[PDB]
RNA sequence: UAAGUGAUCUAGAAAG
RNA sequence: GUAUGUCUAAAUGCUCUUAUUUACUAACAAAAU
RNA sequence: GAAUCUCUUUGCCUUUUGGCUUAGAUCAAGUGUAGUAUCUGUUCUUGUAACAACUGAAAUGACCUAGGCUC
């Protein structure tokens, strides 16, 4: 019931490697897990105007966003990421990406730096 | 703000808890008196 | 405390991150610099 | 697993999830997503939970949709969404039983 | 001619 | 200290991949020779 | 003289504010620290003739008191 809890208990028959493959049998089917944009609290690194309302969102600004993979990856071995934000006035969904070569972030159809 | 300064405090009655507390245990049941 | 995103594994100014980045480009530069030698030695002998 | 979802798709979870179909019945229609062709549901309880689930939704999509920005593009991609969940709503009261 | 005996604290759990 | 709130009418088995994590949480704490 | 309406000034008006703390703290940080959680695809699903038998189903509505015949 603690944080801190040791050992969840389990019923007396659960075979964990066929428990696993239950759970990967209606994994397919479960509506959360196969999905894309999951959540993520962020603060905004960019500091940046929100294109529709002019919402001028600033340096580390927290949001809880949306980060999903994006499937083309910066060279090879290290993967990149949109990172979903809403403006607090206007609804218009900004995100940003992280291209590493510069170890900074890139602007995506949201909003723009200053 | 809801950071809020204030006007009055209260007082009102209800039926009692009956909840054992520490405090409230026995402890000096004796009263001392004065020598008149 | 002050800035979270430091304590994120997406965060590319996360010094991990910027050091995994570093290792990629060397393996793959290193890479780059044999082949390119080779290159340039075919380009030469042609 | 911060964040509750982690907890929820937690493979415990799951693995009771799955205990509770096997005996007695226990479905949470909300937890899968409903499937895209129907007849392959030869149940008839099941349907009419998807049924049931799909309306909810449609109901979900309406609340929002009237929202004071009427202006904003969201509302008019969901017209279309609310257009689609209506149309899922209609086939699910297919005529075999 | 006589050294070298004994004194020995502690001690983890929750929430924040 | 892993926040929170509104919202709810009453295909089947199969196997194969691992020397990892699209991992998430930051309420907690912050210095040199 | 009395009734009323309109404008200006004075009075009355939010000529502007409902706490405390180290101005609450800081405009900095390869962070550290604690916790919590599991994944990749690919597939299985005989004809012809003769003899014996039937000539026809389903829908809802027209009659009578769910049942019984007719259309
Ligand atoms: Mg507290």
């Amino acid at each position: 019931s603690e944080r801190k809890a040791i050992n969840k208990y389990y019923p007396p028959d659960y075979n964990p490697l066929e428990a696993e493959k239950l759970s990967r049998k209606m994994a397919k089917k479960l509506k959360t897990m196969n999905k894309s944009h999951a959540s993520i609290r962020l603060m905004t690194p960019f500091s940046m105007r929100c294109l529709e309302c002019n919402e001028y969102i600033p340096k580390s600004r927290k949001f809880n966003g949306k980060k999903e993979l994006l499937k083309e990856k910066y060279l090879d071995s290290i993967k990149i990421y949109r990172l979903t934000i809403s403006c607090p006035r206007c609804a218009n969904s900004i995100a940003f990406r992280t291209d590493p070569g510069n170890s900074d972030y890139v602007m995506e159809v949201g909003g723009v730096r200053n | 703000p809801q950071l809020e300064a204030r006007s009055g405090a209260k007082a009102a009655a209800y039926t009692p808890t009956g909840i054992e507390h520490a405090r409230l245990l026995p402890g000096h049941t004796t009263l001392k008196y004065r020598k008149f | 405390s002050g800035d979270l995103n430091l304590l994120k594994s997406w965060n590319p100014k996360l010094m991990k991150n910027r050091k995994k980045v570093w290792e990629t480009e060397q393996d793959l530069i290193t890479e780059q610099q044999k082949l390119n030698t080779r290159l340039k030695e075919i380009e030469k002998e042609r | 697993m911060s964040r509750n979802v982690d907890k929820a798709n937690s493979v415990l979870v799951r693995f009771q999830e799955q205990q509770a179909e096997s005996a007695g019945g226990y479905k949470d229609y909300s937890r899968y997503q409903r499937p895209r062709n129907v007849s392959k549901v030869k149940s008839i309880k099941e349907a009419n939970e998807w049924k049931r689930q799909v309306s909810k939704e449609i109901k979900q999509k309406s609340t929002r949709i009237y929202d004071p920005s009427l202006n904003e593009m969201q509302i008019a991609e969901l017209n279309d969404e609310l257009n689609n969940l209506f149309k899922e709503w209609k086939r699910w009261q297919w005529h075999i039983d």
